[PDB]
RNA sequence: GUCCUAAGGGGGGCUCAUGGAGAACAGAAAUCUCCAGUAGAACAAAAGGGUAAAAGUCCCCUUGAUUUUGAUUUUUGUGAAUACAAACCAUGAAAGUGUGGCCCCUUUAGUCCCUCGAAAUUUGAGGCUAGAGGAAGUUACCACA
RNA sequence: AGACCCUGUUGAGCUUGACUCUAGUUUGACAUUGUGAAAAGACAUAGGAGGUGUAGAAUAGGUGGGAGCUUCGGCGCCAGUG
RNA sequence: AUGGCCAGAAAGUGGUGUUGACGCAAUGUGAUUUCGCCCAGUGCUCUAUGUCAAAGUGAAGAAAUUCAACCAAGCGCG
């Protein structure tokens, strides 16, 4: 099944290698769709081995930003 | 293309122009072009002049567009001249700039009255690819006729084919081959690919079969 | 009319599908199908009868080109567009032909022939699709022009030298801008141009909208850039629309610019350029409306460089001191452009290096009004001459136009020599 | 072209008309009329 | 797709922005005259540094905006800059000043470049040198450390 | 030493236009593969004939020469129309 | 029935089949009473240009080789 990779999709399609390629986008899932669904997938933490955060989850920076006028 | 096929060729032509079959006029010989690999509207159309040694046209007539002392320089030289007033007098008619345009073969104009013909005749020497020459007033009148008598037009166009005359049967057989050979080469000069577009070389006289060079 | 929507519909498709079984012929289909295109009130059967047409010319001449049937489908949209001036149903004619073009089915000057018949007409829609039909397939011009170009310290300044030096052989040998196959196919393009300004621009009767009296005249100044026409009263039209306040005005300037060219008078330009320096370029002005007639300047005077004077030339250079970036760059640009062309109006702090090196040398001649190129000998032929003679020397140790045959190595290695020779002279 | 500003200074277009002042108030509104589609019993 | 990413060197002459007072039209604003004017002008950083017989502006000649070799700084090779060394120059009466702008794949070429290992030639290839360009989820069925 | 959370060069089950494959299937060519007739298509050539948008005496692919050709009747240039 | 759906590494192999559309096979819904439109998208299915493999054909070369047409099914179009 050549026809049903999706480098022969993207070509029949119209896109160029080279244009941004979320990951997991299919025949059936645009990038829009990805940004959807993925908000569902949202909300946790990247950890180390011992449980401490290295890196946050969405909206939760825990930095203080400057705020002035 | 051999330089000494060129000599043999135009030999045979003014054998057969002047000795098997001589017409009552005289016969002009001329250069005719096809090209390939090329388009003529997607590509540019390539326009150039080059000035041939001799003069390949004694039968020329030219017109002088200018002011007084233009008009009495070409007097003193024997060239037939027409002034602004006359230009006036014409009152901007298609039917006479066109024959004007047809009756004389090239103009000549000052710099003082060459901004002024597109106002007085309109588009008529446009139209006709016959816009006038300048001339100023210290240039010779008589050399400027000269060289615009010496000079050819190689100018593209809508097809792939193309005719230049390059001399006379009368005027002799050395410059012939040299006002040839130098309109093959400032052809191939303007031809982006050389002699990768020269389709087809033909030099014939007027009323004569024709000499195939290529 | 009276049968439902999704019956018509199989009717056509059953008749195209009778076509293809070779039952009707192409020619009795088409005008069993056509008069109801034209009269149909059903938008959705007039666009599948449009689409089934379009179809069945793409299956025509699929094979081969079927001149018979084209020649008497463009007859019939010709008499369409001649049977009635002010009837709108010309848009299909126009719409038709469009289509068509793009598919690169039709070729001939016929079709362009129809579409100035389509341009002269009373009709407001059918005048903007033939306007359209000219105006608009520069893009795909541009499109086939790509796709055929698919198909084909010291020494980092004479690196950059050469680099201009391959713009301008770019320059000297790269499509005319405004370039498009229907324009150069129709014939007449004065009389075509004079129809058009005449019928459409100078009659204040006419109720056209400020849009399509725009498309009219973009028609109208491609139409003059392109074949070097002469047309005397469009210049004068344009002063009163030369105005700061006049809405699209940027297009009007770039019509302008687009209707001068080489041949056209100094005369008849040279007040249109006084007009925006002082409408446009002034102390009041504000900084984009600067930029905007400086950057219509710069157009006009690379179409024709001798509009100007030297006193006004001096003072549009002399705005590139101004704060604003945009008036800075548009005056930069005017300088250079002039620069390029001619020099000797520009102030000797403004001329640069190769400008003042090339006054001071005099190989810089004056640019004049209908002054053309006389070279007696070909362009490099003294430097193959030199190299050949330096060959000859060189077998010794171990006129060429008018004898010798131009050989094709011979002419790549005197381009190749003009080549060198025009980088030492920029270096 | 990735700073923002607190507010936003408008541009001049030539050839085009002046754009309304930002305290501008516009009362120009459209009604649409909502209607049952439902005979009397 | 068009447009802008900036003219340097030498010598000479003169001061700029602005303010006050004056001259038919002429006034708030056109040109001319005097006085005051430490830079409040200009120099391609919009409120940084530096410049007044100039580093600003104008005029006259010019392309040191040129080849070659090392050293130093920013720090293997770069690139930029700094003093030079040699040649060729420019300018000025001369001292001097000027070496810029105030601060990993693809592909091309090689006559006298080298190999294809039994010998030679012609195509081709390899090398060296010098260039140009640019691989998705789910587990509330679960399991392991 | 359960369940829960977290970590992994994690293991495994399952899904889908995720990547690389594959059984099966389908299509074309060659062989198996013998004895006979008829047709077309494509090139190669040997040629031959044609051009109405309107206007114009004609039914103008176009180009460049050209005022003279002439078979001695005329055709031309000129004018007209483009 | 020179058939549909399946098994088998293959087979002069097998199941449905000691069968033949009131049958076999694949599905969905799930007694009885009661209960439109759209082929937009995705599937499935029926019918000369484009896309177009291998083999075969033609040209160039001293050959390797290079370039050309032709080009089934599928995809696309309908």
């Amino acid at each position: 099944g050549t026809g049903k990779k999706e480098k022969n999709r993207l070509l029949r399609e119209g896109r160029t290698p080279g244009d941004p390629h979320v990951k997991g986008e299919n025949f059936y899932r645009s990038a829009k769709k990805i940004k959807t669904l993925n908000i569902l997938k949202e909300g946790k933490p990247i950890r180390d081995s011992k449980g401490k955060i290295v890196k946050a989850a969405s909206f939760q920076s825990k930095e203080v930003p400057k705020a002035v006028i | 293309i051999t330089v000494a096929g060129v000599r043999q060729n135009v030999a045979e032509l003014l054998d057969y122009s002047n000795n098997v079959k001589k017409r009552n006029f005289l016969e002009t010989v001329e250069l005719q072009i096809g090209l390939k690999n090329y388009d003529p509207q997607r590509d540019k159309r390539f326009s150039g002049t080059v000035k041939l040694p001799t003069v390949p046209r004694p039968n020329m007539s030219i017109c002088i567009l200018g002011d007084q002392h233009d008009i009495d320089r070409a007097k003193h030289g024997g060239i037939d001249a027409m002034s602004a007033d006359d230009l006036k007098k014409l009152n901007k008619n298609k039917k006479l700039i066109k024959k004007l345009a047809r009756k004389y073969d090239a103009f000549i104009a000052s710099e003082s009255l060459i901004k002024q013909i597109p106002r007085l005749l309109g588009p008529g020497l446009s139209k006709a690819g016959k816009f006038p020459t300048p001339v100023s007033h210290s240039d010779d009148l008589s050399a400027k006729v000269n060289e615009v008598k010496s000079t050819v037009k190689f100018q593209l166009k809508k097809v792939l084919c193309m005719g230049v005359a390059v001399g006379n049967v009368g005027m002799t057989q050395e410059q012939l081959v040299a006002n040839i050979m130098l309109a093959i080469n400032y052809l191939v000069s303007l031809l982006k690919k050389g002699w990768q577009n020269v389709g087809s070389l033909t030099i014939k006289a007027t009323m004569s079969p024709p000499k195939r060079l290529y | 009319t009276t049968l439902d929507k999704d019956l018509r519909e199989k009717v056509v498709g059953s008749l195209v599908l009778l076509r293809r079984k070779d039952v009707i012929d192409s020619v009795s289909l088409l005008t069993t199908l056509f008069p109801i295109l034209i009269s149909s009130p059903s938008k959705s059967l007039r666009t599948l009868i449009y689409t089934k047409i379009i179809s069945d010319l793409r299956e025509s001449n699929a094979k081969a080109t079927n001149h018979k049937l084209n020649r008497t489908i463009q007859t019939v949209l010709h008499n369409l567009l001649t049977s009635d001036r002010t009837s709108s149903k010309g848009l299909w004619a126009c719409r038709i032909t469009r289509e068509l073009w793009r598919r690169q089915i039709w070729t001939d000057a016929r079709p362009c022939d129809v579409m100035k018949e389509a341009c002269l007409s009373d009709n407001e829609k059918v005048v903007v699709g033939g306007c359209r039909f000219f105006l608009g397939g520069d893009k795909e011009r541009e499109e086939l022009e790509d796709e055929e170009s698919d198909e084909d310290k010291r020494q980092k300044a004479y690196e950059k030298a050469l680099e201009k030096i391959k713009k301008q052989e770019r320059k000297k040998h790269a499509p005319h801008p405004l370039n498009f196959s229907a324009l150069h196919l129709i014939n007449d393009p004065q009389g075509f141009a004079e129809k058009l300004f005449q019928k459409h621009l100078q009659n204040l009767k006419n109720k056209f909208t400020l849009e399509n009296r725009l498309l009219v005249l973009q028609l109208v100044t491609r139409l003059v850039g392109l074949h070097k026409l002469t047309v005397l009263p469009l210049y004068s039209w344009f002063v009163r629309y030369l105005t700061p306040k006049q809405l699209n005005v940027t297009t009007f300037l770039a019509c302008l610019a687009q209707a001068t060219h080489n041949l056209v008078p100094p005369d008849v330009i040279e007040p249109l350029v006084v007009k925006i320096a002082n409408e446009f370029v002034s102390e009041a002005s504000a900084a984009e409306v600067a930029a905007a007639g400086l950057n219509a300047i710069r157009e006009v005077a690379m179409r024709q460089p001798l509009c100007m004077s030297e006193t006004l030339l001096q003072d549009l250079v002399l705005y590139q001191k101004s704060k604003d970036k945009g008036v800075m760059m548009a005056a930069k640009g005017l300088q250079s452009l002039y620069r390029e062309v001619y020099p000797e109006m520009l102030q000797k702090k403004f001329r640069g290096k190769e400008a003042t090196m090339g006054l001071r040398a005099g190989e810089i001649k004056p640019l004049k009004f209908g002054e053309e190129e006389a070279a007696e000998d070909i362009e490099g032929i003294e430097l193959l001459e030199k190299y050949k003679e330096e060959q000859k020397k060189k077998k010794v140790e171990q006129k060429l136009a008018t004898t010798t045959i131009l050989t094709p190595a011979d002419l790549a290695k005197l381009k190749e020599l003009r080549q060198q020779a025009k980088l030492d002279k920029m270096l | 072209k990735e700073k923002q500003k607190d507010f936003q200074k408008p541009k001049l277009k030539v050839g085009k008309p002046k754009q309304k002042p930002s305290n501008f108030t516009d009362t120009s509104f459209k009604t649409k009329s909502i209607v049952v589609n439902q005979q009397t019993l």
